[PDB]
């Protein structure tokens, strides 16, 4: 068989957990205690800043980039992801670097979203700096009649290569 | 035109080329191990022992119509044909077939022709 | 402490000073003959300072005195034309001295004093760079100064006075100089990139030696020779590592993938190998084997002129020189220290505040799984809005856009508002007008604000979007036109109530029988009642229908609640049309279907255009000429078969454009006319509102039919249909684009049959 | 893609650029597993049509994402690099400065050029320098001629992997 | 002259090459989002730097054929120079003048060529 072989590192390693185990122990519980504090604090600005692009209230968006050049093609594949429950009112709204980039139309309404079907949802991004300058475009889907986002995602925009 | 084969004092098979008026020589690494200059556009070259001495003297046809035959260094003779040479082949002691651009298909000796036969 | 440099006696040497090569020097300058050295220190500040280090201490400085030109390479050697004992020589820019380190005791480990006497100087007429010192020739007890120029010059001094001077042939940036005595030559690497040897002699009398291109230029050169075996010459380039014979070739050399300051070769260990040590930039002693690394150590700062000595019964300890004034002996760390987890028992994990923080966090989370206004303001008269918005608290980052349609055109976009003050208003006003021939689908727009609320968890604020949206008049697309008895088609809307002079209905375009243009030609004409109830809305496009209907049905509800009458239908019992409305849904697909065709032979021309371009860049990297054969006139066939088909698909585009607002404009008055020809609320009509108009554009990945398409089947799916045999084989969604429209047209008749006969939406 | 150089176009497998299994390995494309020490050279397999690399991410095939192609001191149209050439010690700086910092391939090459013949081809170093502006040119084969005349001149570890 | 006007035209045609090749990725890019307006600016930029590189290839073509008859010249004469002279003398001469010219020693060549 392959069955793996271990050197004097396991030996000498497998000689101090079992001298050392309590204080091993001890001290991955309290690193453990720590980790689940830290990631329930930043779940928690996640959902304060509704930075999550997967978040009852069922969707899921990712916004893909494609395309060198001044002008790039940004789709944003959005999602209803349930059982049998259409999603009547919602609508996208883009925030950018109105010196950066041109954005045609940074708000609009979605289709009604059926359950399981990927709509892609594309617009025109275009560069204006004449300098390569790379910026974070943010994308927003929220309801008509709430001010809060539904959800959000991020897109680094690549660098121009312009003229 | 290009040969391959082993010249007359040389150890090691060398890749003779011919181009504008002057041949070269190379090695497995491309090292130039033998040059000379000829006549004319070289059309075509072959590897035949002239001579009878064990080590190969190379065939040039010259677009001057002249069929000469180089040792390493030296030229041995010159057969004057009557048009462009387009193809030699020795397989025979010192006896080479030759070929023209009139037609001519023919057979040398050391300095004559055994036949030649002239067609379309 | 494996792989560090753990630290002997150290020290900071000075208030933002600044040092260079040559400064450290590590001898006896005292001449007491036991062997431990001394270090010492001069800046181009001005100190020296001489050191007696002992394992911070006050004791340990021996002297730190000023001498006020700045002050290049400190050496140690036989400068004294007399005697054999080591004497300190000083360079300054233009000067040299050389003084004597005499220190006299006191009966208490600080009353010994230090006297530095100048026992000779030397004015520079050059400006002086570097130098180097050695018994020049074949001279023994005797240490000649050879001092270089900042121009090339190199000036020579025989211990005593000035011997002479000779210019280096073509140098202009002086490099490292060194003396090689196994061979009784001055070396050193001009500024092209030459490392050249000279032959003191030769210098004497006036010349090359010897030369070789190494690949950059010298940082250090360093000539050592405590083996007569086998001489050897190194030489620290900036990005490589040389190690010369004496004839002038590599012996060897290291290509470093680090940026080099300083190296030494001290003392060796095997047979003809000679033991070196070089240092980082990034802060790293690497200790070679003449090309292979033995040993490496983490320094504190970057290494300027380190130097290998005993220093307090301790041989071979490291003493290394920041240039910025830091100062550190020290010795390797060989203790490889277990990687383990330190034990604290007194350091505890606090729960109660770590709990208390986590059940304040799992509570919004399991929470969670279960500021300004806007308002727009239409002129009465190319109309002019203005929009107001104005906030509760105090926010960032405000966007503001408005989106029309896209006939109407407005003169201002976006406008953007930086942080607010609370209870501020702001006011921004826009033009909009109609450009264009066709009329837009409806003349309501939208004004949408993005801002964002800084808060404690993120500064940067929540990002929030609130909207309003303002309503046009018909006074910015239409015009009051001639009336024509007949059109190609028209549609009846028969309320309970009088017909009603359409003077009181639409006032702005001045009999009961009206007429109305758009800007665009097309008209289109409104017939009050005289017996019946009902008003006719004719023409002969489909699409004008929709606007005048809309506007008709909005006067109607307008005019009856200012007379406060409560009950008003408008029913329109009849047909609805879904066959007018289907030959628009063909012209769309129709145009469709032409811009996939068009796409997919640009698609070739494309293809043939580059493999003749690659055909024609193979004939350009080649050297030998060769003829064209014609292929640049294959390349401007398809070059402009490649135009024309762009320009044909950018009209298929803007004809598209075209039929999908139509299109719009149809499918509005259908859901108009389906949401009176059968009492439908508002929340069904939101449901076709939302099934019918999906998009605003159509794109070549998700176009008109296809999402309402998927939208209609899931709606008879879920909603209007109980055998399941048609819901698996007919009623399917997909979101590709279809060979043939006959699915949508059969799935809206059955929308229409299914209703009528007794259907409701739903969405659950 | 564009840019075919390779002699054979299907040799034998094991003697062309173009261990643990995807389950244990995370992967980057069909096959190439993961590497440890991201170099700015690594290609990690290579697309098939411009089609396929433009829609995929921008950083799926290099250590950086795609591009199509691979007041001021001195302005570089006013100087006569037939007189700078005469004199070496201004000549390599200023080579150094026009190729590493202004990036300026040809009259890079026009400099190396006049300082090559005022040299007499016998310095190593202006050859490989040539070589270097040849390569970043396209001219592969007029660059290793360059590179192979310079290992004939002195054997150095930079020629060696501009060779490689 | 003729062999460095050969090396800056190849080095300019190189340049114009990779110029070209970036043109064909970018207009396969503005025609894969169906953005005519820049892929008809890509396409007239490809039009105008094939125009200029067939200029310049005429203009190399016609230096290199210059060229290959100087060089044709060159070895001719050295053949001339050689096939005076019988025997052992001819490659004697012949391999002095390709000594004498590739150390670029006209003077030796044309001394070895009338005496020698």
């Amino acid at each position: 068989l392959n069955v793996p072989r271990k050197t004097r590192l396991y030996v000498d390693q497998t000689l101090r957990e079992r001298e050392a185990g309590t204080a091993m122990h001890r001290t991955f519980q309290a690193d453990l205690y720590l980790l689940r504090l830290r990631a329930a604090r930043a779940y928690v600005q996640a959902l304060e800043s509704s930075l999550s692009p997967v978040s009852r209230e069922p969707l899921k968006l990712h916004a893909v980039v494609q395309g060198l050049g001044p002008t790039f093609k940004l789709t944003l594949h959005l999602q209803n992801t349930s059982t049998a429950r259409p999603i009547l009112g919602l609508v996208v709204c883009f925030l950018y670097n109105e010196v950066l980039y041109a954005l045609p139309r940074a708000f609009f309404k979605v289709p009604l979203l059926v359950p399981g079907l990927n709509y892609p949802l594309e617009t025109f991004v275009k560069s204006l700096s004449d300098k390569g300058i790379s910026d974070i475009i943010k994308v927003l889907v929220l309801r008509e009649g709430q001010s809060t986002p539904l959800l959000s995602a991020h897109i680094n925009m690549p660098m121009s290569e312009g003229l | 035109a290009i040969v391959l084969g082993t010249l007359g004092d040389i150890t090691s098979p060398l890749a003779i080329i011919g181009g504008n008026c002057a041949l070269q020589g190379f090695n497995h690494e491309g090292n130039d191990l033998f040059w000379t200059v000829t006549g004319d556009n070289v059309h075509s070259l072959a590897l035949c022992d002239f001579d009878g001495d064990g080590k190969k003297e190379l065939l040039v046809g010259s677009e001057d119509f002249d069929i000469r035959v180089f040792k390493e260094d030296e030229i041995v003779a010159e057969m004057s044909e009557t048009e462009i040479i387009t193809s030699l082949c020795p397989m025979y002691g010192s006896r080479f077939g030759y070929a023209l651009s009139n037609g001519t298909v023919g057979v040398y000796d050391k300095t004559a022709r055994y036949w030649r036969i002239k067609s379309k | 402490s494996l792989f560090k440099a753990r630290d002997w006696w150290s020290t900071v040497l000075g208030d933002k000073e600044e040092f260079d090569q040559g400064c450290l020097c590590l001898a006896d300058v005292d001449n007491t003959g036991n062997g431990q050295d001394k270090i010492i220190v001069g800046s181009f500040m001005g100190y020296l300072r001489i050191f007696n280090p002992h394992p911070a201490q006050a004791e340990d400085l021996l002297l730190e005195v000023h001498l006020r030109d700045p002050i290049l390479q400190v050496e140690v050697g036989k400068f004294v034309s007399g005697t054999e004992m080591l004497h300190l020589a000083v360079l300054h820019s233009r000067k040299l001295c050389v003084y004597s380190v005499s220190g006299t005791l006191g009966n208490v480990e600080h009353g010994n004093q230090y006297q530095i006497k100048l026992m000779y100087e030397h004015n520079l007429q050059r400006t002086a760079c570097n130098m180097t010192y050695g018994s020049f020739g074949g001279v023994k007890g005797r240490d000649l100064i050879c001092i270089q120029s900042v121009d090339g010059m190199l000036m020579v001094f025989e211990q005593e006075s000035y011997a002479f001077g000779r210019f280096l042939p073509g140098s202009l940036l002086p490099g490292p100089l060194a003396y090689s005595s196994r061979t009784d030559s001055f070396i050193t690497v001009s500024s092209c990139h030459q490392v050249e040897s000279y032959k003191y002699q030769v210098l004497a009398f006036a010349v090359v030696d010897w030369t070789l291109n190494i690949g950059e230029q010298a940082i250090d050169i360093c000539i050592v020779s405590f083996i007569q075996s086998a001489s050897s010459v190194f030489v620290l380039g900036e990005r490589n590592f040389f190690c010369l014979k004496d004839n002038g070739q590599i012996q060897f050399m290291k290509k470093l993938d680090y940026s080099p300051s300083c190296f030494l070769p001290y003392c060796s260990v095997s047979e003809g190998t000679i033991n070196t040590l070089i240092g980082n930039h990034n802060n790293m002693l690497h200790i070679y084997q003449d090309v292979t690394l033995k040993w490496a150590t983490q320094l504190p700062h970057v290494p300027v002129a380190v130097r290998v000595g005993c220093l307090h019964d301790l041989k071979g300890v490291i003493v290394t020189l920041s240039d910025d004034g830091h100062l550190q002996c020290s010795y390797l760390g060989t203790d490889p220290s277990l990687f383990q987890a330190p034990k604290v028992e007194s350091r505890e994990l606090n729960y109660d505040e770590l709990d208390m923080e986590l059940k304040e966090l799992q509570k919004v989370i399991k929470n969670v799984n279960k500021d300004l206004k806007v308002s727009a303001m239409v002129s009465p008269n190319s109309v002019t809005v203005k929009v107001t918005l104005k906030n509760r608290v105090a926010l960032q980052k405000i966007k503001l856009s408005i989106y029309v349609q896209p006939p109407l055109v407005l003169t201002g976009d976006q406008f953007t508002f930086e942080f607010m003050a609370p209870e501020m208003t702001r006011t921004v006003g826009f033009s909009v007008y109609l450009k264009g021939s066709y009329s837009p689908p409806e003349l309501e727009g939208n004004a949408v604000v993005s801002y964002s609320r800084p808060t404690e968890r993120n500064p940067d604020g929540i990002p929030r979007v609130s909207q309003c949206k303002f309503r046009l008049p018909l006074k910015l697309v239409c015009l009051p036109g001639q009336p024509s008895k007949t059109a190609s088609h028209k549609l009846t809307i028969d309320t309970n109530k009088s017909p009603v002079s359409l003077l009181s209905l639409f006032p702005g375009f001045a009999v009961n029988v009206m007429g109305f243009r758009f800007l665009g030609g097309s008209q289109v004409t409104l017939l009050a009642s005289k017996t019946s109830q009902r008003y006719r809305i004719q023409s002969e496009q489909f699409e004008d229908l929709w606007l005048i209907t809309n506007e008709l049905i909005i006067r109607l509800q307008e005019y009856f609640e200012k007379q406060g009458i409560k009950d008003f239908t408008c029913s329109f019992s009849g047909s609805v049309p879904l066959e007018e409305y289907f030959e628009l849904i063909d012209h769309h697909f129709e145009l469709r279907i032409n811009g996939e065709k068009l796409e997919e032979l640009l698609s070739e021309r494309a293809v043939q255009f580059r493999a003749i371009q690659r055909r024609l860049l193979t004939r350009f990297k080649d050297k030998t000429p060769a003829p064209l054969q014609h292929l640049d006139t294959l390349l401007d066939g398809t070059y402009k078969q490649v135009i024309a088909l762009a320009d044909a698909v950018e009209e298929n585009q803007d004809n598209l454009f075209q039929s999908f607002t139509r299109l719009k404009s149809a499918t509005h008055l259908v859901i108009l006319l389906i949401g009176l020809w059968q009492k439908l609320s508002a929340d069904q009509i939101a449901i076709l509102e939302a099934a019918f108009l999906p998009l605003q554009q159509d794109t070549q990945e998700l176009g008109w039919e296809e999402t309402v398409d998927a939208a209609l089947s899931h709606l008879l799916k879920t909603c209007l249909s109980k055998s399941s045999k048609e819901q698996a084989l007919n009623l399917n969604s997909q979101l590709g684009i279809p060979k043939d429209t006959s699915q949508l047209k059969k799935h809206i008749t059955l929308f229409c049959d299914r209703l009528a006969k007794g259907g409701r939406l739903c969405l659950s | 893609i564009l840019d075919e150089n390779a002699i054979a176009q299907v040799p034998r497998p094991g003697t062309s650029l173009k261990g643990p299994s995807p389950a244990v390995r995370p992967v980057t494309q069909a096959g190439r597993p993961i590497t440890g020490f991201l170099r700015p050279s690594t290609q990690s397999g290579r697309p098939g049509t411009i089609e396929q690399a433009i829609k995929t991410p921008r950083t799926a095939y290099t250590a950086r994402p795609i591009a199509s192609s691979s007041g001021p001191f001195i302005n570089l149209s006013r100087l006569n690099l037939a007189k700078y050439a005469q004199k070496p010690k201004l000549a390599k700086a200023l080579f150094e400065y026009i190729f590493h910092h202004e990036n300026d391939v040809k009259t890079a090459l026009d400099l190396a050029a006049l300082s090559t013949e005022h040299s007499q081809y016998k310095d190593w170093w202006w050859k490989v320098q040539i070589g270097k502006c040849y390569y970043r040119l396209g001219l592969y084969r007029e660059a290793e001629k360059q590179f192979k005349s310079a290992l004939k001149q002195q054997e150095m570890v930079d020629t060696f992997l501009y060779l490689a | 002259e003729y062999h460095s006007v050969h090396q800056k035209l190849s080095a300019d045609m190189a340049d114009n090459s990779n110029l070209i090749r970036s043109l064909l990725v970018q207009a396969e890019d503005a025609r894969l989002m169906r953005d005519m307006k820049t892929m008809k600016n890509r396409y007239k930029e490809l039009y105008d730097l094939n125009k200029d590189l067939l200029n310049g290839y005429k203009i190399r073509c016609n230096n290199h054929t210059e060229l290959l008859g100087s060089l044709k010249a060159v070895n001719q004469a050295i053949q001339r120079a050689g096939h005076l002279r019988v025997g052992k003398p001819k490659n004697q001469v012949i391999t002095a003048c390709r000594d004498a010219i590739r150390s670029n020693n006209i003077n030796m060549l044309f001394r070895i060529m009338r005496v020698g």
